[PDB]
């Protein structure tokens, strides 16, 4: 489980607007699920599986750190960049600002390379515990090759900061509990039906696409 | 490149001493559960599970909200903030507290000693599988893992001070009380496994499996409300149930906390 893969698939990466970002991201986020250590060489329905899991958590964890510059905002990939108050009118605002404080400030306040990130949203891909896993004991071996090679990162790159492997893994509850109220959102806008949803963000939220961007 | 001081060997110790001591007053309290009971055709056994489960539960949070009494700092901070760290926990260190007792060979749990129950019992007491298998999926998952009593202490404590709860006035404080129990936590799985690194990454996140089991338990108690199923007050409250004692009006946390 080398780390500069980890972050060479990380660089690698160049209202209804949060739903179009969210589709468009999921296209990208495959490309570096194949990129990171051991995942290409995965089954099949695993790799699925895995990604149909993380999805939101790994997109939440790319937003929060790309808003690391931007105060009171997350900065999508699309350009555009949405704002404390129009999520507050958007009936969203209590979650978002969930994100700003837990998430994008954290990882402002403790200066969270690319390579850190890079490794929790590896963390958090190699889920054991995903839904229908053929073999889950070859996914816990992997997450724990992240945690490995993340500590050895940590204290040659940060010494005397003996306490940030931690921090670092204590953001993960926070952006579980998080990716799950942000899921219940998507979820209101898919049942309520103001402004319809792109066909990959429609394939993730209901339970084609992602088989064929695997090969 | 590890060290367990004097300190934090004293820290360790009191948990494992308070956690111990809560056992005893939840021990005491046994003859108050209703007794697990060929079911009669009124319908009352059913009944009489659910009461055993919902009161074997009160008991459990009178143990968390005493064991939290004990942990050092928690009662340093403001009222609002220990009542909104235990309303999150609450159920967190339920089944941290279940899945100890969970013994692999019979694959029971084991309340209080001399209440043994199965997958089906389980069941029988109201709960749905999709609850259940969880319950025994990370259960059997924290028996891997093989922790001892410390260990259990100081996750329990870890857990406690998660600064992301719903209505924390201070994530400062929190957040700063959290960091010397994960220190200690990291010490004393160095100094228990010198070989195994990986043991301290492991427990922390058990507190993200934690989180996934919230998410569970609250699809378990809005299909309780489905089946017209009443959890009491303090329970209701804890975990926002039901019109009146889910809005806290009834204030039992704060009064549990008082004295
Ligand atoms: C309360 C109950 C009707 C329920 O609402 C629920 O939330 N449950 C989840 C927690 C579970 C408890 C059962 C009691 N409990 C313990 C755990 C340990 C002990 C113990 O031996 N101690 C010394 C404290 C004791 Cl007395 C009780 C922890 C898990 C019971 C089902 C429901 F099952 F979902 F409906």
């Amino acid at each position: 489980m080398p780390v500069d893969r980890i972050l060479e698939a990380e660089l690698a990466v160049e209202v209804t607007n949060i739903c179009q970002a969210a589709d468009k991201q999921l296209f990208t986020l495959v490309e570096w699920a194949k990129r990171i250590p051991h995942f290409s060489s995965l089954p099949l329905d695993d790799q699925v599986i895995l990604l149909r899991a993380g999805w939101n958590e790994l997109l939440i964890a790319s937003f929060s750190h790309r808003s690391i510059d931007v105060r009171d905002g997350i900065l999508l990939a699309t350009g555009l960049h949405v704002h404390r108050n129009s999520a507050h009118s958007a009936g969203v605002g209590a979650i978002f600002d969930r994100v700003l404080t837990e998430l994008v400030s954290k990882m402002r306040d403790m200066r969270m390379d690319k390579t850190e990130l890079g490794c929790l949203r590896a963390i958090i891909l190699f889920n054991p515990d995903a839904k229908g896993l053929s073999n889950p004991s070859e996914v816990e071996v992997l997450r724990e090759k992240v945690y490995a090679s993340l500590e050895t990162y940590c204290k040659q790159k940060y010494p005397e900061q003996q306490g940030r492997f931690a921090k670092l893994l204590l953001r993960l509850p926070a952006l579980r509990s998080i990716g799950l109220k942000c899921l219940e959102h998507l979820f209101f806008f898919k049942l309520i039906g103001d402004t319809p949803i792109d066909t990959f963000l429609m394939e993730m939220l209901e339970a084609k696409i992602l088989h064929r961007l695997l090969q | 490149g590890v060290q367990l001081t004097a300190a934090q060997e004293l820290m360790i110790q009191q948990l494992v001493a308070a956690q111990l001591q809560c056992n005893k007053r939840s021990f005491s309290d046994q003859p108050k559960v209703t007794p697990w009971p060929a079911d009669p055709a009124s319908g009352s056994a059913s009944q009489q599970r659910f009461a055993h489960f919902t009161e074997l539960a009160i008991i459990s949070v009178q143990e968390i909200v005493d064991f939290a009494k004990q942990v050092p700092g928690f009662l340093q901070l403001g009222r609002e903030d220990q009542i909104a760290l235990l309303k999150a926990s609450t159920i967190e260190i339920m089944l941290l507290e279940t899945a100890r007792r969970y013994n692999h060979e019979t694959e029971c749990i084991t309340f209080l000693k001399d209440f043994t129950y199965s997958k089906d019992d389980f069941h029988r007491a109201g709960l749905q599988v999709e609850f259940i298998n969880p319950i025994f999926e990370f259960s059997r998952a924290m028996r891997r893992l093989g922790l001892d009593d410390a260990e259990y202490a100081l996750l329990i404590a870890i857990n406690i001070f998660s600064a992301d709860r719903p209505n924390v006035q201070e994530p400062g404080r929190v957040e700063a009380l959290q960091q010397p129990y994960v220190e200690a936590l990291l010490s004393y799985t160095r100094i228990k496994r010198p070989q195994d690194q990986l043991r301290f990454p492991r427990m922390l996140m058990k507190l993200v499996s934690l989180r996934t089991l919230s998410s569970v338990h609250s699809e378990q108690v809005f299909a309780l409300r489905l089946q017209d199923k009443k959890l009491p007050p303090l329970l209701s409250e804890i975990w926002d149930v039901h019109e009146g004692s889910g809005s806290g009006s009834h204030k039992i946390l704060h009064r549990l906390l008082q004295d």
